[PDB]
RNA sequence: CGGCCGCCGAGACCCCGGCGCACGGACCGAUUGGUCCGUGAUCGGGUAGGCGGGCGUGCCGGUGGCGUAGAAGCCGGGCC
RNA sequence: CAAACUCCGAACCCACCGCCGCCGUAGAUGGGGGGAGUAGGGUGGCGGUGUAAGCCGUCCACCGAGAGGGGAACAACCCAG
RNA sequence: ACCGAUAGCGAACUAGUACCGUGAGGGAAAGCUGAAAAGCACCCCGGGAGGGGGGUGAAAAGAGCCUGAAACCGGGCGGCGAUAGGAGGGUGCGGCCCGAAAGGAAUGAGCCUCCCCGAAGGAAACCGCGGCGACGCGGGAGUACGAGGGGAGGGGACCGGGGUUGCACCGUCCGUCUUGAAACACGGGGCAGGGAGUUCGCGGCCGUGGCGAGGUUAAGGGGGUUAAGCCCCGUAGCCGCAGGGAAACCGACAUGCCCGCAGCCGGGCUUAUGCCCGGUGAGGGGCGGGGUGCGAAAGCGCCCGGAGUCACGGCCGCGAG
RNA sequence: CUAAGCCGCCCGGUGGAUGGCUCGGCUCGGGGCGCCGACGAAGGGCGUGGCAAGCUGCGAUAAGCCCCG
């Protein structure tokens, strides 16, 4: 059937938001993120620290669109942004020293998004 | 969150609500018969779906033993005696007596499989160890108790 | 801009003139369908009205839509309100609303209605 | 073309409410950017210290619908005024 | 019969104005979206059937209202 | 002289490779999933069969499921979608 | 969050009543004056029924009683109307008629005159020449005209719309099976009302939302409440986390490597967009290695580097009418 | 100034739809009450009112008789 995307008044005022500020900076990140995010539910993206850890470097700012969990360890030093996180998740990362925020926040710091990594 | 209408509401003008010509959708004639009837046996009617969709419909396989008899043997991974220890520690499973650190996975699981890797040096007790498990116990550092 | 209102205005008038009444097929020959006059669309394997024939009243097609900057207007121009009380009708536009009383609304506060449309410049459609 | 269909003030709260229509036939929705510098140059308002609440589109009509607020002073906006709305407005 | 010259004759071809649709873009909505813009020689017939939007009726939770200066209902007209 | 012959043998059809043309990053070829309808076809050209009508296949052009302009009307013919 | 007198129990009422069949048994239709009967006193006509006056009532709502649709019938009004042919209609306009309101309009209607620009298209008078001829070629000329877009002047009440009818052209009704329907194929006297993808169980999918290596309760319990609403508890149970095998039983990559889209970084052209080049590349694909079943082994099947679970709504499959 | 006939508007007749109404239905978590009879039951027949046919109620004491509240 049709696609209606997101429910969440807040998720689309994020898209809309993402689309605007890559229509604005001239960065095309943004906008592949707001796609990502717009992606249907059932397909959602889905990401685990374990998976983080492996791939990602110390001090590096990851984005993920989409939901963030708790399953395996975690060593890296990591700025991770995504639209939702599980307890264990953000625990697990803040006792390995890393920072749990939003993409809101993560346009607020990078607003060209430089150096920034999408994990799905 | 999402809401609709049925079909039929839609379908209220089709005269035919999407099953073609009128003869069609009648009864057990129309489906070929009813229920699972038509699969082999003796009617060929669906023969050539239960073929591809569901092999082996028509037959028999081996036996089953009596469940009073089987016995169950739960099982349990280093991957996750590794990644859990912290709640095994504060459910009791897991503690210190000396400076070696002692878990107990006699509690839960009889029988500890070697999936995954060991970081830390532990001592686990279990019944049974697979032979993978036991060398990387061993090279990692920790002591595998025949319990 | 008023010259492309009122251009746009004039071919809605023409085109809505030139516009016939869609009724389904045979609503002539029944009385049943004449004192409810609709129109269905034809389905039947044989319809001639279904198979588009020359001779033979005519079906909507989208193509029939008024243009987009004056669709839904009064004659006039105007913008169509409905009103049932003194609070919606002061929050009209006097340059481009309109006020149309509904039909349940009584005298008693129709002449109220009436004189502060007419203290405020409110065009009123049905003054009565 | 911006008419203003009602003005409020609370000073119990500290701020002014701004409700009006924005008639635009042959036209875009205007950006939030040219709504909030239209209505401040008009108004004679402070534009650092004012927000656009919304801006609405209904339908095939060129009449969107607008709510703005204007406030005193910063204090009252960090005080009430949520950051997601803040940030979206670029003031803070 | 071998040719030729004019003129008539379609919803076809060209042009002017309008509608929708597919795709892309800008801006804007507190539940599927809205306004406008760019391309369409390479979009616009249609049975079975698939998909999206919209119109109408009874009742319930809200919200805003009308009515003995006349509600529902019923006959004939104007407008969209 | 030969459908159940071939010393020869086209038009033509098929496979692959290079290129022109066209389509495709506004996402094709391709892959996964949901829902079907369809198991009487007809006219027209060709092939086997029949005195012929007809029967049985093949070609996908038109009606089926197709308006408008003509053949006097005409399913199928001409222009035209 | 049931129905509202053809609905709801068959029965809203003197209803299992009246009625049908020897019998067992079958079984209807039928609600409403008004606030108060104030339920029409008196007069004329009539055999009577009743009719006309006159009274009651806010309104006859007049008991044949709240509203009073359609079919159908009678009268008046407007149109056609005894030389004219087509399924009763479609396009265009002309007679006769209506035309206060809701549509425009005295802040100007139809109408008459004049001026400007005009897309596609597009003449002729006349001059010269070619052709046996129908005719054509060059100039006139891309001119007059041209859908439409504007402006000025005169007049002062219609225009739009509606009923019927006339003329020109066109048009062989509706639903249905069928290759094929106007069919001498079937269903079609008219009007009103009723009328046909419903519920549960299981399963496959998609749209969305919660939580997440976890998810989620069931029966039931307590609090509170006019109440079955509302709050909290309830881990039994079910699915997933480990697969292979008939069974005994055994029991796995938290990344060893290669291609690589999006994104990121650097460079060149590009006004910019954008394009090209080189690296890193989540997700994706492919190797390598691993568990188990068959084997003497090789080798193959399935599986292994963590996404599932619950809920609302929708499509579908099977069984129940 | 056309006879019958056709369509449209108005009025009238015929009919009983629509609208509004409801002392009746249907469904339901929870709550209450659950057998009557030889000391003659339930179902039924016939009677019973001043004017009384149906229904309802009563039984020759017959739309009723007596005692306490």
């Amino acid at each position: 059937m049709k696609r209606t995307g997101p429910t969440d008044p807040n998720l689309r005022r994020l898209i809309r938001y993402l689309r605007k500020k890559s229509n604005e900076y001239g960065v095309k990140i943004w906008k592949d993120v707001a796609w990502r995010l717009e992606r249907p539910r059932r397909q959602r993206a889905e990401v685990n620290v374990s998976k983080i850890n492996r791939y990602a470097n110390d001090g590096e700012m990851i984005v993920v669109p989409g939901s963030v969990l708790g399953a395996g360890k975690l060593e890296k030093k990591v700025i991770v942004a995504a639209w939702k996180f599980s307890e264990t998740a953000r625990r697990k990362i803040i006792e390995a020293g890393g920072e749990a925020i939003t993409i809101e926040e993560l346009i607020e710091r990078n607003p060209t998004g430089s150096g920034v990594r999408i994990m799905e | 969150m999402i809401r609709r209408r049925k079909k039929v509401r839609k379908l209220r003008g089709s005269h035919t609500h999407g099953w073609g010509c009128k003869k069609k959708h009648r009864g057990g004639g129309s489906k070929g018969g009813r229920g699972m009837a038509g699969t082999g046996k003796r009617n060929k009617s669906k023969w050539t779906w239960t073929i591809k969709y569901a092999p082996d419909h028509l037959g028999k396989r081996g036996f089953s033993r009596p469940p009073e008899v089987q016995r169950e043997v739960r099982v349990v991974n280093l991957k996750f005696i590794d990644e859990h220890l912290d709640e095994l520690m504060q459910m009791g499973i897991a503690y210190e007596e000396g400076g070696k650190i002692i878990v107990d996975v006699t509690q839960f699981a009889d029988k500890v499989l070697g999936t995954g890797k060991l970081t830390r040096p532990l001592v686990i007790k279990a019944r049974a160890f697979s032979p993978k498990a036991e060398e990387k116990i061993k090279a990692a550092g920790g002591e595998a108790v025949l319990v | 801009d008023e010259k492309e209102f009122k251009r746009l205005l004039r071919v809605r008038a023409r085109l809505k003139r030139k516009k016939p009444r869609f009724l389904r097929q045979e609503w002539w020959r029944y009385p049943k369908f004449k004192n409810d006059p609709k129109w269905r669309r034809p389905k039947g394997i044989d319809s001639k009205m279904r198979l588009k024939l020359k001779g033979k009243p005519r079906s909507p097609s989208i193509g029939w839509s008024s243009p987009k900057l004056v669709r839904g207007l009064h004659p006039s121009g105007y913008e169509e309100v409905l009103v049932h009380n003194v609070k919606e009708l002061e929050a009209l536009d006097p340059k481009r609303q309109a006020a149309r009383i509904a039909h349940t609304v009584g005298k008693k506060k129709r002449i109220e209605i009436i004189k502060r449309a007419e203290e405020l410049g409110i065009k009123v459609l049905n003054p009565r | 073309e911006i008419r203003i269909k009602e003005i409020k003030e609370n000073k119990l709260i500290g701020r002014k409410e701004i409700y009006f229509e924005i008639y635009h036939p042959g036209e875009p929705t205007p950006s939030r950017k040219d709504v909030k510098g239209k209505l401040v140059a008009m108004l004679d308002l402070n534009p650092e210290t004012t927000v656009i609440q919304y801006i609405r589109s209904y339908f095939g009509s060129y009449i969107s619908k607008g709510y703005a607020k204007a406030y005193d002073s910063k204090e009252r906006m960090l005080y009430i005024e949520p950051e997601y709305i803040l940030i979206r407005d670029g003031l803070i």
